[PDB]
């Protein structure tokens, strides 16, 4: 038939990474991902408006929706953020090209997603931001500055 | 499973880098394979057949292999010669043509591996060339067919020439007979660049001829081929030929389609690089089998960046060559090839970014010198390159932190400010602005650039505190402001418009007024505009009935958001697919007088562009959906008959296909006819006036045509007949009417 | 997966082009 080795494709297969919060098996969790158009984009920086997401991600296919992540208590963005796209192709291709490309000066990690869900757009973080704005403990101006562990 | 999956990685694992010499490797599959012949034949042609039409790249190594294998079975080398055979005719069949190039490929080194009898495949390519004495019968199939025979030949010339130089010369002959009266009418729609040095973009196969010939003069000895097979001299020299069988093309059919024809991307010469080594001629076949293999290795991992810059930058040759300099003009020439790329744009950025990551220390030099001199040759540039340019480059940029030594292309500043140099340069900056905010922009340029840094992205109000009461439409502007502020409803917003002196069903003023307040209290994000967007749509529905009320819309958006062409492009966007404008609003707005000023900007060309592509799509979703609901009626009455509603959906069905089809001959047909009225209107102008007609403006126009026909071809070819009919006739000016009969040889 | 190296190599490049059209 078709060559194996041609048909590999490393930069699009599912990450480890699981949902936490989701209400359902780990089976149906992957019948989403593997028909879903959302990606999530992470590494933002707190600054990162969303008109210069929309053009690096609307370089990659067309864009049916941005959601930004704001935080969970102060409302402001948190560097993060979800691409919904129209087809699946233009996600592929997002993952394939866009992540790894710098984005204000950050490297912009994209991964797959199950969809958006009202609730999904603020950090899971105890301290209102990201779980590893949390946890981090290196001076990020990008993303705030010390981790929120440093400071208290 | 198991024997399957082994075997498959098995025979591809030849030809990656490895301790052993490739020699050894393929003397040790050969020898696996036959062990075990007897009980996988059909799964061993069958791999060696996908593996010789998906890996044309490796070519010659598989070749050899087979000869190896022939050397020991005669058997298996006749049923893989008849398998070839089959898999060339439904790949012709079939209707796609480049494999069958690679397969047309194959079997030509395979007579040096002494499998095919060189008679036979001077005979098959006699019949190659004269199926350019078919009448009644499109060039784009003889072009195809003389091209695999030229192509054919770097790798089994040598041969075919030794032992029948007669019917090689006579086929040699034929060949120039039908290659001098051809049809050159599509390559200044295809040239990259129309300027005739340093480096002409001359045809495909008037390259391909000049190299065939040179290499001919050469008495056939090249340089760069690897021949593996050589080093088995004695092993495949005792092995038998086989002959083919008379073989005769598929005869045309009106379903056939045939590849269209290319324009060499030469852009690199040997002066370019004094210390490295000597790049192979612009007219030596060296240089056509580097780049056909390096597209090649493009083209199978196209999908995986790291690992396609990983194979590029390890492609091996018989002579050392400039390596760094073939990978970037190769993708430059992907990305620049018209009528579009191979693949995706960012792509291309990427897989560079990737390689000079791989070769940090040599290829960023090459990159940096095929930026300047792409950026030199700008005064002749396509209009569609430039803007791929332009973006390359503005990524590029946005992932180096945008440096660059601005100060070398200052000779922009001097001349025209409409000209390609500064032209160019002021996009790329709105680009990098785009890619981060207004005041980054200003820091980076030295201060001599600011003229061409982009205006600040402000939304203009025309009923500021500060303007004036005199216009008219402040009271009802003020009255909307404040109940937006106060959470309006659609209902009590209509009773506030109901009180606007209408100047002339459709109010200019009221959809001013709204438009302008709406916009101006949702200037903060693309997130609270569309929100806006959305919750008043009934207004925007309302107001926007007739087409002059959408027209009327979008000259306001416009109005409001002129320093802030991405929010232009977005909130079009929202209203097309909102059903707000229709596309022939649009359309009509882009070549409207307001944009007069702004009609040479890339922002109007990428909306215009992405409302094409919406309209596509929107017809493709309907067809499929179409489609969709015929075979799932067809399954149902073949499952009932073994053993209402449903049509009448399926009318429905196709009643909105047929709807949307027209929509999208409506859009192509205005398109073209503002098209043709702009660019004629021009032409009398400059008749009338006694001045030059090759200006700024009508090189971007006309380009812009050029852009739309090679873009969206495969559309207009079902147009063809109406556009020829009603727009484009004999009365139109000569000079419009050159792209639609370029237009026409493209694909004729 | 730092590109620091490539940065650096840009940098300098560009910088090495700068001082060239100073000179
Ligand atoms: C990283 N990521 C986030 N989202 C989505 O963004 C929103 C907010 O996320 P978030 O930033 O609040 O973190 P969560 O993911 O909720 O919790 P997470 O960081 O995954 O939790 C890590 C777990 O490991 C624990 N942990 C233990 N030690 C450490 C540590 O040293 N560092 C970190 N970071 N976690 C540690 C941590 O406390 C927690 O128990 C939600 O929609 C997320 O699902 C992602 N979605 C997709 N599709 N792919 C992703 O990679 C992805």
């Amino acid at each position: 038939g078709l060559l194996k080795a041609l048909r590999s494709d490393s930069y699009v297969e599912l990450s480890q990474y699981r949902d936490q919060h989701f209400r359902g098996d780990n089976e149906e969790q992957e019948k989403l991902l593997k028909k879903s158009c959302t990606l999530y984009v992470g590494n933002l920086s707190f600054y990162t408006t969303e008109e210069q997401i929309y053009e690096l991600f609307s370089k990659s296919g067309d864009i049916k929706k941005i959601i930004m992540g704001l935080d969970k208590m102060k409302k402001t963005a948190c560097g993060f953020c979800f691409v919904e796209y129209y087809s699946r192709a233009d996600a592929e291709n997002a993952m394939r090209y866009i992540n790894g490309t710098r984005l204000d000066d950050r490297i912009i990690r994209t991964d797959w997603d199950a969809g958006f869900k009202e609730g999904r757009q603020y950090g899971r973080g105890r301290s209102g931001g990201q779980v590893r704005d949390e946890y981090r403990q290196d001076y990020d101006a990008g993303r705030g500055g010390y981790g929120k562990l440093a400071q208290n | 499973n198991e024997t399957e999956d082994h075997l498959e990685s098995l025979i591809c694992k030849v030809g990656e880098k490895s301790a052993c010499s490739l020699e050894s490797n393929l003397e040790g599959l050969a020898g696996v394979l036959e062990a075990d012949l007897p009980n996988y034949k059909s799964k061993i042609l069958r791999l060696l057949c996908t593996v010789a039409r998906l890996l044309p790249e490796k070519l010659t190594i598989y070749t050899t292999l087979v000869g190896l294998l022939n050397a020991r079975n005669y058997n298996f080398g006749g049923e893989f010669v008849e398998a070839m055979i089959r898999q060339l005719k439904e790949s012709l069949k079939a209707n796609n043509y480049n494999e069958a190039v690679y397969l047309v490929r194959f079997l030509s080194d395979l007579v040096n591996c002494h499998v095919i009898a060189a008679p036979s495949m001077v005979a098959m390519f006699e019949n190659f060339v004269s199926v350019t004495q078919e009448e009644d019968v499109p060039q784009v199939r003889r072009d195809w067919y003389v091209y695999a025979f030229l192509s054919s030949l770097p790798w089994v010339g040598k041969e075919l020439y030794e032992k029948k130089d007669a019917e090689m010369d006579r086929i040699f002959a034929n060949t120039e007979s039908y290659l001098k009266r051809r049809q050159k009418t599509h390559v200044p729609m295809l040239q990259v660049w129309t300027a005739d040095k340093p480096h002409p973009q001359e045809e495909y196969l008037d390259c391909l001829w000049a190299q065939i010939q040179k290499l001919k003069k050469d008495r056939w000895q090249e340089r760069h081929i690897l021949r593996p097979y050589l080093a088995f001299d004695s092993i495949l020299c005792e092995a038998l030929q086989h002959n083919l069988p008379p073989f005769t093309p598929p005869p045309h059919t009106e379903d056939s389609v045939y590849p269209m024809p290319r324009v060499i991307f030469r852009m690199f010469d040997y002066t370019d690089d004094p210390e490295g080594p000597v790049m192979p001629g612009s007219h030596s076949v060296e240089r056509f089998v580097i780049e056909e293999n390096l597209h090649c290795i493009i083209k199978s991992h196209w999908k995986e960046r790291k690992t396609c810059a990983a194979q590029l930058v390890s492609y091996p040759g018989k002579n050392k060559i400039p390596l760094n300099y073939h990978i970037v003009e190769v993708i430059f020439a992907e990305l620049f090839q018209l009528p579009a790329p191979p693949h995706i744009d960012v792509m291309y950025t990427t897989l560079l970014i990737e390689l000079c990551k791989l070769q940090p220390g040599s290829l960023p030099q090459v990159l940096a010198q095929a930026t300047e001199m792409l950026y030199m040759r700008l005064d002749t540039m396509n209009t569609t390159c430039v803007d791929r340019f332009i973006n390359w480059f503005s990524h590029h940029l946005s992932n180096f932190q945008f440096r660059w030594s601005w100060e070398d292309w200052s000779d922009c500043l001097s001349q025209d400010p409409e000209s390609p140099k500064p032209k160019f340069v002021r996009e790329v900056l709105e680009k990098c602005m785009r890619l981060s905010y207004h005041q980054r922009i200003l820091d980076i340029v030295p201060p001599t650039f600011s003229a061409l840094c982009p205006v600040n992205p402000t939304c203009i109000y025309k009923y500021g505190d500060e303007s004036s009461n005199s216009l008219p439409g402040h009271s009802v502007a003020l009255c909307l402001a404040v109940a937006f502020k106060s959470k309006a409803t659609n209902d009590e917003i209509f009773s506030i418009l109901k009180d606007v002196p209408n100047p002339n069903s459709f109010n200019p003023l009221k959809i001013e007024v709204f438009v302008q307040t709406l916009l101006h209290l949702a200037a903060k994000s693309f997130s609270h505009s569309f929100s806006a967007l959305a919750k008043f749509h009934e207004v925007f529905k309302t107001l926007a009935e007739s087409d002059e009320g959408k027209l009327h819309v979008l000259r306001v958006m416009f109005e409001v958001w002129r320093n802030h062409p991405q929010m232009i492009a977005v909130l079009v966007d929202k209203m097309i697919r909102t059903q707000i404008v229709d596309c022939a609003a649009v359309a009509n707005w882009i070549f409207s007088s307001e944009l007069s000023r702004d009609f040479t900007r890339l922002f109007v060309w990428e909306i215009l562009h992405s409302t094409i592509r919406k309209m596509n799509k929107h017809v493709l979703k309907i067809q499929k959906e179409l489609e969709e609901a015929k075979e799932k009626l067809a399954r149902q009455h073949k499952r009932r008959s073994d053993d209402g509603v449903l049509e009448e959906q399926i009318e429905r069905l196709q009643e909105k296909v047929e709807s949307a089809q027209s929509e999208q001959k409506n859009l192509f047909l205005v398109i073209f006819q503002r098209f043709i009225m702009i660019l004629t209107e021009h032409l009398v102008r400059c008749e009338t006036d006694g001045t030059s007609v090759l200006t700024p403006w009508y090189k971007n126009c006309i380009e812009r045509l050029q852009q739309i026909f090679l873009q969206h071809h495969q559309i207009i070819q079902q147009y063809m007949v109406t556009l020829e009919n009603l727009l484009f006739t004999a009365e139109l000016d000569p000079h419009i009417l050159a792209v639609f009969q370029q237009f026409c040889a493209l694909q004729a | 997966e730092d590109d620091s190296e490539l940065q650096r190599a840009w940098g300098a490049l560009i910088k090495e082009k700068e001082q060239s059209r100073q000179k």
